[PDB]
């Protein structure tokens, strides 16, 4: 009975890892869990068409 | 007019003391024609008939003082609860001074009880002082009885609000297991060393065991007990080095008691300034009309802010405990009993000892043992991970860039398929 | 990011029921011809460009 | 087996029901040599209780112990748990003060309470204000105990939140009220639900401190749990006429089908062990004349019928000992000074009687009050989208509005469900700005008259 | 500018119907007028409500 995490941020916060190092998405549900570190990359979002 | 006092085995050298302690309680009180009258009581140790005994004598008595006067009890049961519970049909105030247990502090299932020998919590709080003191942040919190623990647990997350710090692991069991190893080797890969035991004898043993036979007493470790784990067994198993705490004349009792009876004699005297007393009736055969001013004679005990005593100045707190208490902090210098520090409750102060430690220097033991070897996790981005299979047998294609550079690749163990 | 936008519900409710486990899922569609649109950042979607 | 049902009570029943509670019952016997023994008394005093609990395991080893109480001294069970530390017997509580809901049992004690737990009781309230969707609310605590875990289970609760509810954060009360600490900490909460845990003697002075600084007002909610709020009869005048409170006293299910199930749990978990073991009677021997050394079963019945069906009804038992559905009852206080019935709680989900939720304005006599609106309109696509709940979350999207339709039968009918149903459009973002500005409460519904309107014969 | 209601009194505090008046107020700037003899009264007051 509890909303839960899973994938990296599941294998994370249960401590089988110890730092991820992946393009993560800083956004503000995450952050209010654990910390981040200053971004290396600056983007936004865009569409893929054809 | 008259007051009955009850007490509940006074040893053979306190059953004169206590009738010493009911006269110097009528001495310096004034000329008013109120007058005491001594009750005390020996067990048997079945409890059931001895509660049934105790409680009909104070209904008999109509008492205003119930009181717990157990050391040198061998039962490990250590329960003064019926009487407490009795009281509580009247809320008629009963003064513990003996157990040490958090859960004797639930206000919600004991309505009027109060006590002057504070729990193991503020054995936690004198640990935060000590973490103040050597400026650490990860812990590591091994509790097995899972009741005092739940109390221990949230007192220590309360006190780690202030730095917003949290514990490193916590450890919660079925006390009087010997196969804990498991939980040893998990904290063992942690990267602090700041043990923190609450459990009992026979499992402070235990883990005694389980620490000098697996290296656990050596250099970097930090070692930290309060008093359940310097005693039996536990005080025959304890490697040294270890730092434990003492309540400074806790199990001191003839003072105790007389501070304690002092502090209800005042109170009472006070009390009877104001108006509407009320009498606990004869509740044995039939009265179950409850006494009408007892959260207001036990919230006249609350602020009953004495300096007078021996031990010094007594107050009761929110939980209705010893506020500031004196506490020695011993050491196990080769198997000896060594106090290395005092602790009044805001400050602590080391002696003139060394505070000698179970590995190597007596400085603190930096025992923050940092992950040299990350366990570093990704997801496959295609920009930026590219995943290749072994070409042979754990082996890359050593490529190179557009400009001459080598790609450095790095031997990952990563998903084999997505399907489940 | 879409569940917290709630005037970008009924898009969220058009996009609910296409969800791909891996982004590789949705380039392979959308270069046969699978999808129509995705969203990503654009320095990883001009690599690919 | 040997069980006793025992009754210290001042209300009228008669014992011989009780003696027919045994025969036509428990079609399926499973045990063979179950003796039931009614006793009926009168004062609810500890040397009774102990005397009698001594005669009845005197009494052929009775290992069934049932009681219920009408007075209200919820230490009275603590002393049946000071019974249950040393009989080793699983005993039930039923009713008063037997049934009040204490902390956290013992190993050595086997007593089950028949409540709820205060985890459960605001997993109610919760689920009410789910059902309603007041997002804007409060907490309000004392140093009455048992507050942290409250606290932290609301939390959790808001953490673990289908709607994502903007609470508003806990204050909490301190010492008695100085009105100059307290004051301030009051009026950081222009909310409109309040949840108020403290005792009944504090209940008086916070609300009379809310009357005083005009926070009992008409949108001013408050939801109260069943600990504070005591006798049903006995209700003290300081209290809002629509106090919302949520106990499991019922008058439904009367005491008699309650212990009924009990003992239906009784002999359920008595052939169970039957099939597991066979020695079934294990008990102790006697009160007086105790030797040392107790020959401890490792064979109860405590750690067994943690689970049990009955009826169709899930009773089962959490891991503390108190039970997973319960039966509780949300009730508020009427104009006419009583605890008025409202709704009843399922075994998880909830259902109410009135689903429009009555205001009762006059919570008090020194209340001018006309600040509600009644508004209808049609649908017209880009001004009113009428859809759907939503059925996964039981909530609309944040963005809109609920009103109802009154959704009839047929055309021979006249009655009428109100389908709450959500809405947002353009007149639906005018209706919140003007809300915003103009700082009023309202009611949105929608017209089953038919069209717009339309004057048929000097008839609109 | 924005202003609450203006708070008249009848006498000196009654801790019946004055503080009614007195405890409406959750802003932060009030002006008063009164009598010096008033003035110790009506921060009294208002000390003790905070
Ligand atoms: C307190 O008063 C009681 C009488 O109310 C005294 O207790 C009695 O003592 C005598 C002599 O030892 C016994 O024979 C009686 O059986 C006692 N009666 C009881 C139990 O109430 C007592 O002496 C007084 N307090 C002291 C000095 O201990
Ligand atoms: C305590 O528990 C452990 C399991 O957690 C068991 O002992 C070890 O078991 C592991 C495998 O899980 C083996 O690799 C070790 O060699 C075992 N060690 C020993 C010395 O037994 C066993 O259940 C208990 N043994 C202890 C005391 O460690
Ligand atoms: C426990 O309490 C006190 C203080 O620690 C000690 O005994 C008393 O000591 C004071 C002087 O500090 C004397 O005035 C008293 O006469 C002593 N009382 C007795 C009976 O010894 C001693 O440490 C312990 N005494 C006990 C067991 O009460
Ligand atoms: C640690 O314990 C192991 C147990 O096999 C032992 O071999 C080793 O000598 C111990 N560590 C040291 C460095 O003494
Ligand atoms: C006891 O309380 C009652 C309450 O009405 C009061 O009338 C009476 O004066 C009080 N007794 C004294 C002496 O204060
Ligand atoms: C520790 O002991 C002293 C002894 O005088 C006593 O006053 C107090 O309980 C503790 N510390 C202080 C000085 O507060
Ligand atoms: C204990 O004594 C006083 C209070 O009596 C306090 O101010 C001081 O900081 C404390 N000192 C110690 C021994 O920590
Ligand atoms: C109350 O019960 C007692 C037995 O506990 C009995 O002796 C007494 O007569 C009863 N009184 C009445 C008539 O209620
Ligand atoms: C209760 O749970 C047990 C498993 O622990 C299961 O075997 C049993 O069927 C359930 N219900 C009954 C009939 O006791
Ligand atoms: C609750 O009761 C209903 C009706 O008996 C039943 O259908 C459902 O499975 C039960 N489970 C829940 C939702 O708690
Ligand atoms: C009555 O029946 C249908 C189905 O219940 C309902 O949709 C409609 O309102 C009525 N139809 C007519 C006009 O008879
Ligand atoms: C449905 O009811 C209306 C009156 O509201 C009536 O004019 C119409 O004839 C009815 N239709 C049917 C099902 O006969």
């Amino acid at each position: 009975n509890k909303k839960e995490w899973n994938g990296m941020m599941g294998e994370l916060l249960s401590g089988q890892a110890d730092m991820i190092v992946a393009p993560l998405t800083i956004n503000n549900e995450r952050a209010q869990y654990i910390e981040f570190s200053k971004p290396f990359k600056y983007q936004g979002l865009t569409i893929l068409v054809k | 007019k008259i007051v009955n006092i009850g007490a509940v085995l006074s040893t053979r050298k306190h059953e004169q003391m206590f009738r010493e302690a009911v006269n110097q309680a009528n001495k310096r009180h004034g000329s008013w024609k109120i007058q005491l009258n001594a009750t005390s009581v020996t067990h048997k140790p079945n409890a059931i008939q001895m509660a049934l005994s105790v409680c009909e004598d104070l209904i008999s008595s109509q008492v205003y003082a119930i009181l717990v006067s157990h050391p040198p009890t061998p039962n490990d049961h250590f329960t003064p609860t019926p009487v407490s519970y009795t009281a509580g049909f009247y809320r008629i105030p009963v003064l513990g001074l003996t157990t040490r247990m958090s859960i004797y502090s639930d206000k919600s299932i004991h309505l009027s009880f109060l006590r002057t020998v504070p729990p193991y919590s503020h054995q936690s709080s004198v640990w935060f002082e000590m973490m103040r003191v050597y400026n650490w942040n990860h812990i590591i919190l091994l509790v097995s009885d899972d009741h005092e623990g739940r109390a221990a647990q949230k007192r220590l997350e309360t006190l780690l609000e202030e730095r917003e710090s949290k514990a490193e692991k916590v450890l919660q069991f079925d006390p009087g297991t010997k196969n804990v190893t498991a939980l040893l080797m998990e904290a063992r890969e942690l990267e602090a060393r700041v043990i923190i035991l609450s459990a009992s004898e026979d499992d402070a043993a235990t883990v005694y065991r389980a620490a000098a036979m697996l290296n656990m007493t050596g250099s970097g470790y930090v070692w930290l007990v309060g008093e359940r784990e310097i005693s039996g067994n536990a005080l025959r198993y304890a490697p040294d080095g270890i730092i434990g705490l003492q309540l400074i004349n806790g199990k001191n009792e003839s003072a105790h008691i007389s501070d304690a009876v002092g502090v209800v004699a005042q109170a009472v005297h006070e009390l009877l300034e104001k108006e509407n007393i009320t009498d606990p009736p004869r509740g044995c055969v039939g009265n179950t009309n409850i006494w009408k001013t007892g959260p207001l004679f036990k919230r006249v005990l609350m602020s009953s802010k004495y300096a007078d005593g021996v031990t010094g100045r007594v107050e009761f707190n929110e939980d209705g405990d010893r506020k500031f208490a004196n506490y020695s902090i011993m050491n196990l210098q080769n198997r000896k009993l060594v106090q290395v520090g005092i602790y009044n409750g805001t400050h602590v102060i080391p002696n003139d000892r060394k505070i000698i430690w179970p590995g190597g220097e007596t400085e603190k033991p930096r025992g923050y043992q940092m992950s040299t070897r990350l366990k570093i996790v990704t997801i496959h981005q295609e920009p930026f991970v590219y995943v290749k299979p072994t070409m042979s047998d754990g082996t890359c294609k050593e490529e190179f860039t557009v400009n001459g550079d080598p790609v450095k690749k790095v031997i990952c163990t990563g998903p084999n398929d997505t399907s489940p | 990011y879409f569940r917290r936008q709630v005037e970008l519900s009924t898009m969220y409710r058009h996009m609910e029921k296409h969800n791909y486990e891996s982004a590789a899922e949705a380039i392979q569609a959308v270069r046969d011809n699978k999808l129509h649109a995705f969203i990503w950042d654009s320095a990883v979607l001009e690599f690919e460009a | 087996l040997n069980i006793a049902v025992l009754l210290g009570h001042s209300h009228d029943v008669t014992e011989r029901e009780l003696r027919n509670l045994w025969g036509p019952e428990q079609a399926t016997g499973l045990p063979l040599d179950v003796n039931v023994v009614a006793l009926l008394m009168n004062r609810t005093d500890p040397k009774s209780l102990i005397t009698h609990v001594c005669d009845l395991m005197s009494g052929a080893r009775i290992h069934g112990l049932v009681f219920g109480d009408d007075t209200d001294q919820e230490a009275v069970a603590q002393m049946l748990d000071f019974i249950s530390s040393q009989t080793f017997i699983p005993i039930l509580g039923i009713h008063g003060g037997a049934s009040m809901i204490m902390a956290d049992k013992d190993p050595t004690s086997t007593f089950f309470q028949f409540g709820a737990s205060i985890q459960q009781q605001a997993t109610v309230m919760l689920k009410i204000m789910q059902d309603y969707d007041w997002h804007v609310f409060s907490l309000v605590t004392t140093i009455f105990p048992g507050y942290r875990d409250f606290i932290s289970f609301i939390k959790t609760t808001v953490d673990n939140s289908f709607v994502g509810w903007d609470m508003q954060n806990v204050i909490t009360l301190d010492t008695s009220f100085e009105d100059a600490k307290t004051q301030v900490q009051l009026k950081k909460i222009h909310s409109s639900v309040i949840l108020l845990y403290c005792s009944k003697d504090e209940a008086v002075l916070i609300l009379s401190e809310a009357r005083s600084l005009g926070l009992t007002g008409y949108d001013f909610f408050w939801i109260v749990p069943s600990l504070v709020s005591g006798n049903t009869e006995l209700i003290p005048k300081e209290f809002p006429s629509g106090l919302i409170s949520v106990s499991y006293d019922d008058w439904d299910y009367s005491l008699e089908a309650r212990v009924r199930d009990g003992l239906g749990i009784l002999t359920t978990a008595a052939s169970s062990m039957l099939e597991k073991f066979s020695y079934i009677p294990e008990a102790k021997a006697s009160c007086y004349g105790q030797a040392e050394k107790p020959e401890t079963p490792l064979h109860t019945l405590h750690q067994f019928m943690v689970n049990v069906t009955w009826d169709g009804k899930d009773l089962s038992f959490t891991e503390e000992g108190y039970q997973v559905h319960p039966r509780l009852v949300v009730i508020v206080l009427n104009k006419d000074r009583e605890w008025e019935k409202v709704g009843k709680w399922e075994n998880q989900t909830l259902s109410l009687r009135h689903a429009v939720w009555p205001r009762y304005k006059s919570f008090s006599d020194c209340e001018p009050d006309d600040n509600h609106l009644s508004i209808v309109t049609l649908e017209e696509a880009p001004f009113v989208i009428v859809e759907d709940i939503d059925p996964l979350t039981e909530t609309c999207v944040r963005n809109t509005v609920p009103c109802r339709k009154f959704v009839k039968i047929n055309n021979s009918t006249n009655e009428g469900m109100n389908v709450k149903k959500c809405c947002k459009g353009f007149c639906i973002d005018i209706l919140k700005k003007l809300s915003r500005t103009v700082k009023f409460t309202y009611d949105l519904y929608l017209v089953t008259n038919g069209k717009h309107g339309k004057k048929v014969n000097n008839v609109w």
